[PDB]
């Protein structure tokens, strides 16, 4: 499932800002 | 009237924008209690103001780290805009000041925690629940955009739930007052509009794309574009194929196709009718925009409140001593702060 794929991903914690 | 309310809001904002408040407190007026959040060049702590006994969230930015990360102008933006705005769903700035080492912005403490925390724990929000939060963002962006401000970091991590269950938006670090186009690559990967990724000039329409991402995430429990690494996220965004959970309503999917729209001539929020395309969409038919603004709608969720200064709705972070050097750092850079 998509939920399972998300929870197994490295991006379920707080996501940091990006900049250039 | 909305137009009349927004014209007066602009008058209020402009006076503060042109004459910013500066140096309205000092570090020794606060007792530092606990770290609530951390970033690349600073942290936010729960503090108590000794003279009033009020608790606040104090954002402490290390000047040298701001400089190293080339976020000087962005940080001046954040403070200048934040001291000038006034809206029910924006965290209010109470004081600001600086010392030899750091910049400080003291804001209202919002004890219910980040939307992010509740969303991850609970898993997803019902469509009515998500709609309640989304309406507040729509009105907030209507307000900000009317002042020529783009926000540029909408995400659940920047939305705090207050004691009444309403949203308060925090973190104006990428907020900018701009008429027309801007070019800086900034934001959070999952929420970036394709224009930003493709290094085009962009405008306030990037906030409306980000609203689409937020609504999707709230209702699904995961964002519409995710992967282990940002480059893979960007590829998914620029392809723009979104798949919706089978449980999303027809109205929800139609709103999101119009927000998550690569084509700027078609993206809701960016058309001739503006924000009213969003406000009058079928998904929002049961929303009383006036009552939301007035905080008269009963919130779907009210946070557990154990008392003044309680931080139970926040995660624990490693604590580090706040050091104030005996030499002034980066004086010229932050002169106007
Ligand atoms: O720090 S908070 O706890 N929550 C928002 C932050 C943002 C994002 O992290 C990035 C970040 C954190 C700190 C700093 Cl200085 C830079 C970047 C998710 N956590 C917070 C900030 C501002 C006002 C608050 C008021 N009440 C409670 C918590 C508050």
């Amino acid at each position: 499932t998509t939920y399972a794929d998300f929870i197994a991903s490295g991006r379920t914690g707080r996501r940091n800002a990006i900049h250039d | 009237s909305v137009k009349e309310f927004l014209a007066k809001a602009k008058e209020d904002f402009l006076k503060k924008w042109e004459n910013p408040a500066q140096n309205t407190a000092h570090l020794d007026q606060f007792e530092r209690i606990k770290t609530l959040g951390t970033g690349s060049f600073g942290r936010v702590m729960l503090v108590k103001h000794m003279e009033t006994g009020n608790h606040y969230a104090m954002k402490i930015l290390d000047k040298q780290k701001v400089v190293k990360l080339k976020q000087i102008e962005h940080t001046l933006n954040e403070k200048r805009i934040l001291q000038a705005v006034n809206f029910p769903f924006l965290v209010k700035l109470e004081f600001s000041f600086k010392d030899n080492s750091n910049l400080y912005m003291v804001m209202e403490y919002v004890p219910g925690g980040e939307m992010f925390s509740h969303l991850r724990r609970i898993g997803r929000f019902s469509e009515p629940h998500a709609r309640f939060y989304a309406a507040q963002i729509v009105l907030t962006f209507e307000y900000l955009h009317s002042l020529d401000l783009i926000y540029r970091d909408l995400k659940p991590e920047n939305l705090l739930i207050d004691q009444q269950g309403y949203i308060q938006v925090t973190d104006f670090g990428f907020a900018k007052r701009v008429k027309g186009r801007t070019w800086t690559l900034c934001g959070t990967p999952e929420y970036l509009a394709p224009e930003i990724i493709l290094s085009k000039g962009y405008n306030k329409a990037v906030d409306w794309w980000a609203l689409g991402v937020l609504i999707y995430e709230m209702a699904a429990g995961y964002p519409p574009f995710f992967a282990d690494q940002p480059i893979q996220i960007y590829e998914k965004i620029v392809s723009g194929k979104v798949r919706f959970p089978s449980h999303f309503s027809s109205d929800l999917k139609d709103l999101l196709r119009n927000l998550l729209q690569v084509d700027l001539t078609k993206r809701f929020g960016n058309l001739k009718n503006g924000v009213n395309d969003i406000k009058n969409h079928k998904w929002f038919a049961t929303t009383d925009w006036i009552a939301i603004y007035q905080r008269k709608v009963e919130a779907p969720f009210i946070p557990k409140f154990k008392g003044p200064g309680d931080t139970s709705n926040f995660d624990d972070y490693e604590e580090e001593e706040i050091r104030v050097s005996i030499n002034e750092k980066c004086g010229k850079e932050f002169s106007e702060f």
